[PDB]
């Protein structure tokens, strides 16, 4: 349901 | 970017001398989310103070809910204090039973 | 109808006082049901809602380590953002994230999003194509190189698409005889002289469910907008929200006035006067 950002800023 | 909280400070439910019922006070629109809130009872801290947690809307500015259950009587003043680096100095928002 | 799914992710930095405040809260329409804060004593995801109690500890701990593992990205970002910027070392910032889905009457996606801010700004956000990007200035123009080169959009879309509807759907299940109902709104008018010249008509709407209402005022068929002072909703604490709007108008002439009210468990607005 959450999910993580694949790439850094 | 610094936005000023607005602040609102009103009962759950309406009014009446003698019935519990819970006081809110609610900040938003503020912006760092650092913030100081408190809910005084005839100018004192009241304790039990809880809070919403920190969310934000679609501009990006803060918004919390600190509540606490109460009984309201015709004299006892209730009012909510806040400060933010936005703020010179706490702003206290007295509690109006129509508004 | 449609509903939403959205997550609320925000990330302060304390220099001296610690590793940045981390807290995300997750909301399905107007109801919070999940919370992360990293300074609670045992951080992890937890319910807000008690329909949520019902997920067991696979998906909690999965939610969790979704969790920490974006806290991470989020102390990453913060030293990043502040090299984009040249900013001094030693401040206090603050980055937002939020993501989410809107769905349609087939409960099927109608809007992804996933976006962010930096020090309460715009800096990215991800097109309604879930394919590019909008970046809000040059720093963003770096990280959006970066996303573009990837297939990083790629990813969102599919789980804005897939998971993120599926939850949603999921979530309505659990809490639908909740999240599902409406309170309608109770709402009376209230009078106060200001002067012996004018006085204050204020239009209250009390215990409603969901947030969204149009309160408005009128005289003689149209709108008074532009005469309107309108708070912004508020929650009454119990789930259900509260919202007034006011008029000064001349003394003796009160009855003219009427105040509207629309709302989702309205099938026909009220009109009401003092």
């Amino acid at each position: 349901s959450y999910v993580n950002t694949n790439m850094g800023l | 970017i610094q936005r000023t909280p607005k602040i609102q400070v009103y009962s759950r439910h309406p009014a009446e001398n003698g019935k519990s019922n819970f006081l809110n006070c609610y900040v938003s629109g503020f912006h760092p989310s650092d913030i100081e809130v408190d809910l005084l009872k005839n100018g004192e801290r009241i304790e039990k103070v809880e809070h919403s947690d920190l969310s934000f809307s679609k501009d990006w500015s803060f918004y919390l809910l600190y509540y606490t259950e109460f009984t309201p009587t015709e004299k006892d003043e209730y009012a909510c204090r806040v400060n933010h680096v936005t703020l010179s100095q706490p702003k206290i928002v007295k509690w109006d039973r129509d508004m | 109808g449609p509903h939403s799914l959205r997550y609320f992710v925000t990330a302060v930095s304390r220099p001296g006082l610690g590793e940045p405040r981390f807290i995300a809260v997750g909301y399905v329409d107007d109801t919070q049901f999940v919370r992360f804060d990293s300074d609670a004593d045992n951080p992890r995801f937890e319910p807000r809602a008690p329909w949520m109690e019902q997920e067991g500890p696979e998906y909690w701990e999965e939610q969790t380590q979704r969790a920490k593992s974006d806290e991470q990205w989020f102390r990453v970002s913060l030293r990043t953002a502040q090299r984009y910027y040249n900013q001094s070392k030693g401040g206090s910032h603050t980055f937002q994230r939020m993501f989410g889905c809107d769905v349609g009457s087939d409960w099927r996606l109608l809007r992804g999003y996933q976006q962010f801010a930096y020090d309460g700004r715009d800096y990215i956000a991800l097109n309604e194509d879930l394919k590019t990007w909008t970046a809000a200035d040059t720093a963003a123009l770096i990280t959006r190189r970066k996303w573009e080169q990837a297939g990083d959009a790629e990813y969102y879309r599919a789980y804005l698409e897939g998971e993120c509807v599926e939850w949603l759907r999921r979530y309505l299940e659990l809490g639908n005889e909740t999240l599902l109902r409406t309170d309608s709104p109770k709402a009376h008018v209230t009078y106060h002289p200001r002067s012996q010249v004018d006085v204050t008509l204020r239009c209250w709407a009390l215990g409603f469910y969901p947030a969204d209402i149009t309160l408005t005022w009128q005289l003689n068929g149209e709108d008074l907008t532009q005469d309107m002072e309108l708070v912004e909703t508020r929650p009454a604490g119990d789930g259900t929200f509260q919202k007034w709007a006011a008029v000064v108008v001349p003394l003796g002439k009160e009855q003219n006035y009427t105040c509207h009210v629309h709302h989702k468990g309205l099938p026909e607005p009220l009109t009401l006067r003092w």
